[PDB]
RNA sequence: CAAGUCUGGGCUAAGUGGUAAAGGAUGUGGCGCCGCGAAGACAGCCAGGAGGUGGCUUAGAAGCAGCCAUCCUUUAAAGA
């Protein structure tokens, strides 16, 4: 698998139950579900994961489980990130408080209150970064934002991940 | 399409689709063949749709061998008449085909081509088919 | 999109089973299929 | 015989009274001769910034055309082609959509020539 | 070509097949013994060997016999062997099937068109000291009609054909532009051989 | 599977020819300029060779298989090795310090070498070019 | 005001018009787009055949250009009455005319590039 | 609803079982028998991927519309 040995840094406690595994560190703590069909418990300078048998159930949960951990470990030593370009004429983004107010050509601007564990930046007025401890959450909010006014599909309008798009070379017209 | 030129008898009984193939079961001419996995009366129009699709696929080139031949008369009574009053008129002709019969056989083309052409033709047939190359078909003595 | 023989059309096309049933997806959306 | 338009481009070789006989002969020759409908073809030259060339040409081909070539004229680019007068209806406003109103074109009768075997039946009508 | 072979007493050819064993027999004027071989080992060898090259049969004792395959009986459904007849060679002019090797590019395939290898073997009388492999055949003359056969073939020494000759061994033949005259045709009307009085 | 075969047979002959193999990393620019340091370093080296750019871990197991003892100060990396065993080399490397040193963001690097038969160092070889 | 260049155009012999690709690429050159039609002086000799060229600009807004030899398919059409055949020497003559271009500086190699371009246009090489 | 929530080894994850065919499919488990692998591509990733530059047709077909031919060059290796 990608069940290599992980690598615990600086100030991360890695607790472990039969079903779960807590990860503390400088940016926060995270609870991480785990198949009790694997036996991990608070391990050394690095975290390792084995599986009993080489059945398919098992291999699948391995790596799945190692990555879930590993993402948790990178979360707590600053794993925020992934940012949004808004592209197109009247479209721009500002913060009002901690909440995020995109104007994207609908009749009223939309605001997006950020959930717990998650922080919005707006360095430029058309770049926007979502920042959190978790990861899957960063992803989720990334997408909810994106899906407010998705690209494209005939134009360089809408709001994009940084990582880029096709256009449909359409009726001019 | 394809049908006997002369005949002693114009209509024949339905018979049975039994085991076997009887003959017709090793390649013989081409490099590849299409073999029948199930029994069936293969109609003149099926054979023809198949053969023609065969040639569309290799547009100029290759040869096709048609190893089955529909010489059995398919009867069907006029629409909406009743039972009796004698045997229906011939609506067409079928070739009797039992499992393991090599039906079509091609040569003079690449593997890519024969595979692809025999797959198409066999889509025109009422039965499950397999494609083959030339193994233990050195069935001279 | 929805039919009974779902095959790969292009090379980028990717067979996936999910939510019970078999899908395809190329990068080109015309190739996106589902069995049905 | 087909639609009733003029017959053209043929050599008759002979080998009141006289009148009725030529008239009933040729009337028949054209049927036995196994005819075909000819239709006006315009020489077209359209002028387009090069941006649009592909889509422009594509649409000419889509109009049943035959491109003949392309030279520049000054800051833009000319495309010459033959297209049947029939398929040339409302060309200017289709062209203007394909060129963001920057294209122009002109059109001059050139020759007649037979059709694509689709029409005719769809033209005996 | 080798092939581990074994001796069958008198128990049910179904079982062996069922096991994994292709039942069979070796014979010739002198011999005749029921034997099986591994089906899976026999297929590896017979695909290269065919009836063309000699397969050697190593029995239990060590007795290696050279043999030609005389007959492989199939299953029809499942193109699958049921049985082999192994012919055990000796001091003999034996009749056997030798590959032709059509080498050359026929001038009638270059001209469009197709080489129909009517025969890929010819039946020869020959002593096992001299079993040829290929009998390679001059082809490159053949234009898109004409068709060489019989003995228009170079035979190595002591090799001599137990066919006619005349027996045709290769034609080159004509290969979509004729699917309209075909579809059109729609002719004939099936004629019933007149029985009856007259 | 083959554990050092027909590719060793050519490298442990074309590089078992003499005792002055010089090793370099050369893959990192457009082959216009690459097929013109290799057709150009025929103007300083003989037979028909600039490099044999062949497999390290086969350049490694030949400098040892044919007695010639380790070039193992740089036997890792993208190793191209300007074979000067079939060459007329000494300051042929001197004429290989311009066209891919002072030409690019450092196009062709020195690494390891053999001077007569004893092993020439890296910078004591690089500097040997001027 | 434009910046620098190493332009890799591809213009034929004779018809030299400031029309692109001698426009978009040589508009940042200040290039004497009519001090080429320098060409038909050296190719007043030849007559036909395209001539590749690389036109480079600098700072003071001046240009330059050096040209390669005519298509390998050219000298071979005249050496057969084409728009035929060539001996093992007439191939070894041509590989000389283009040896400062191809890649090899041989003829056992160079000739073969020409002998290869034989079946590229169906022109057998006299043995 | 009378008698094993009996014993040993498999499979199945659909409530399949407990309604159907051609056909489709990294479902799953198992048997093959071929390749590749201390000449360390399987996957990712960093390079390269180049000369001769192709014949025909076509307005234009130049590795890529569709037809004939797949011949060398420098090579680490790059298909007309």
């Amino acid at each position: 698998i990608g069940r290599l040995p992980i690598p615990v840094p600086k100030g991360v406690s890695v607790e472990v139950a039969p079903g779960r595994v807590k990860v503390k560190g400088p940016k926060g703590e995270l609870e991480v579900p785990v198949s009790p069909e694997m036996r991990v418990v608070v391990e050394e300078g690095v975290v390792r994961v084995e599986r009993p048998s080489d059945e398919r159930r098992h291999k699948s949960l391995h790596g799945l489980t190692r990555t879930l951990i590993a993402n948790a470990v990178k979360g707590v030593s600053e794993g925020y990130s992934k940012e949004l370009l808004i592209k197109g004429i009247g479209y721009r983004a500002r913060l009002v408080g901690r909440a995020l107010e995109l104007t994207v050509g609908f009749s009223h601007p939309v605001v997006v209150e950020p959930p717990e564990g998650i922080t919005f930046e707006v360095p430029e007025p058309t770049r926007v970064r979502v920042s959190g401890i978790d990861k899957q959450k960063v992803g989720q909010v990334a997408a909810n934002i994106r899906a407010i006014r998705k690209p494209s599909a005939y134009h360089e309008k809408g709001i994009y991940y940084a990582g880029e798009p096709v256009r449909l070379k359409p009726g001019k017209a | 399409m394809l049908m006997p030129r002369r005949m002693k008898y114009r209509k024949q009984q339905r018979g049975r689709l039994k085991g076997a193939t009887k003959g017709g079961d090793y390649v013989a001419f081409g490099d590849y063949g299409l073999v029948a996995l199930e029994p069936a009366w293969i109609t003149a129009q099926q054979i023809e749709a198949a053969r023609v699709a065969m040639v569309r696929h290799f547009r100029r080139g290759g040869k096709i061998f048609i190893r089955i031949f529909p010489d059995k008369p398919y009867t069907k009574k006029p629409l909406e008449v009743r039972m009796g009053k004698g045997k229906g008129n011939v609506e067409g002709y079928v070739a009797v085909v039992k499992p393991g019969r090599v039906m079509f056989e091609v040569a003079g083309v690449t593997e890519e081509q024969a595979m692809e052409a025999l797959r198409i033709a066999g889509h025109k047939l009422p039965i499950k088919t397999k494609i083959v190359r030339r193994d233990a078909y050195d069935e001279a003595q | 999109k929805v039919r009974a023989s779902v095959k790969r059309i292009c090379d980028k096309c990717k067979v996936i089973r999910r939510h019970g049933r078999v899908y395809v997806i190329c990068e080109n959306p015309k190739h996106k299929q589902r069995q049905g | 015989p087909l639609i009733g338009f003029p017959v053209v481009d043929i050599k008759v070789t002979l080998y009141m009274a006289f009148k009725i006989a030529g008239s009933m002969a040729i009337k028949e020759a054209v049927q036995k001769g196994d005819p075909v409908i000819l239709e006006p073809i315009m020489r077209v030259e359209v002028t387009t910034p090069e941006e649009y060339m592909g889509d422009v040409i594509g649409d000419l081909n889509a109009r049943r055309g035959q491109i003949l070539g392309m030279e520049p004229r000054g800051n833009a680019q000319v495309i010459r082609a033959f297209v049947p007068l029939a398929e040339m209806f409302g060309y200017a406003t289709d062209l203007r959509s394909k060129t963001q109103g920057r294209g122009s074109f002109v059109m001059f009768f050139d020759h007649y020539q037979e059709v694509p075997k689709q029409v005719q039946e769809k033209l005996i009508k | 070509y080798r092939l581990k072979a074994y001796y069958r007493e008198g128990e049910k050819p179904s079982a062996l097949r069922r096991a994994g064993k292709l039942p069979g027999v070796m014979y010739n004027r002198h011999l005749n013994r029921k034997v099986y071989v591994d089906l899976v080992e026999f297929d590896k060898v017979f695909r290269q060997a065919s009836i063309h090259h000699v397969i050697v049969l190593e029995l239990p004792d060590g007795q290696s016999l050279p043999t030609l395959v005389r007959q492989v009986n199939l299953d029809k459904r499942r193109r699958r062997p049921e049985h082999v007849d192994f012919f055990v060679l000796s001091d003999e002019p034996v009749e056997m099937y030798v590959p032709l090797r059509f080498v050359g590019t026929p001038a009638g395939v270059r001209a469009g068109g197709v080489l129909q290898e009517i025969h890929r073997d010819i039946l020869v009388k020959v002593s096992p000291r001299n079993i040829p492999e290929f009998i390679e055949v001059d082809v490159s003359g053949l234009e898109i009609g004409d068709s060489l056969h019989a003995s228009d073939l170079k035979l190595p020494p002591g090799v001599e054909l137990a066919v006619s000759p005349e027996e045709t061994i290769a034609a080159v033949v004509p290969p979509v532009e004729k699917l309209a005259e075909e579809a059109a045709a729609e002719v004939a009307e099936p004629e019933v051989i007149k029985k009856g009085k007259e | 599977a083959a554990a050092a075969a027909a590719a060793a047979a050519a490298a442990a002959a074309a590089a078992a020819a003499a005792a002055a193999a010089a090793a370099a990393a050369a893959a990192a620019a457009a082959a216009a300029a690459a097929a013109a340091a290799a057709a150009a370093a025929a103007a300083a080296a003989a037979a028909a060779a600039a490099a044999a750019a062949a497999a390290a871990a086969a350049a490694a197991a030949a400098a040892a298989a044919a007695a010639a003892a380790a070039a193992a100060a740089a036997a890792a990396a993208a190793a191209a090795a300007a074979a000067a065993a079939a060459a007329a080399a000494a300051a042929a490397a001197a004429a290989a310090a311009a066209a891919a040193a002072a030409a690019a963001a450092a196009a062709a690097a020195a690494a390891a070498a053999a001077a007569a038969a004893a092993a020439a160092a890296a910078a004591a070889a690089a500097a040997a070019a001027a | 005001k434009k910046v620098v260049a190493v332009v890799k155009l591809q213009l034929p012999a004779g018809k030299a018009t400031p029309a692109p690709p001698v426009g978009p690429a040589l508009g940042q050159h200040g290039a004497n787009i009519m001090e080429f039609v320098a060409f038909n002086a050296a190719t007043a000799n030849m007559g036909d055949a395209i001539v590749p060229v690389e036109i480079t600009i600098y700072a003071d807004r001046s240009f330059t250009f050096v040209t390669k030899t005519p298509p390998a398919s050219y000298l071979i059409r005249k050496a057969a009455g084409l728009e035929g055949r060539i001996t093992w020497e007439q191939v070894l003559e041509i590989a000389k005319q283009k040896m400062p271009d191809l890649n090899t500086t041989d003829l056992e190699a160079a000739a073969r590039m020409i002998a290869g371009s034989a079946r590229s246009m169906g022109v057998e090489v006299v043995g």
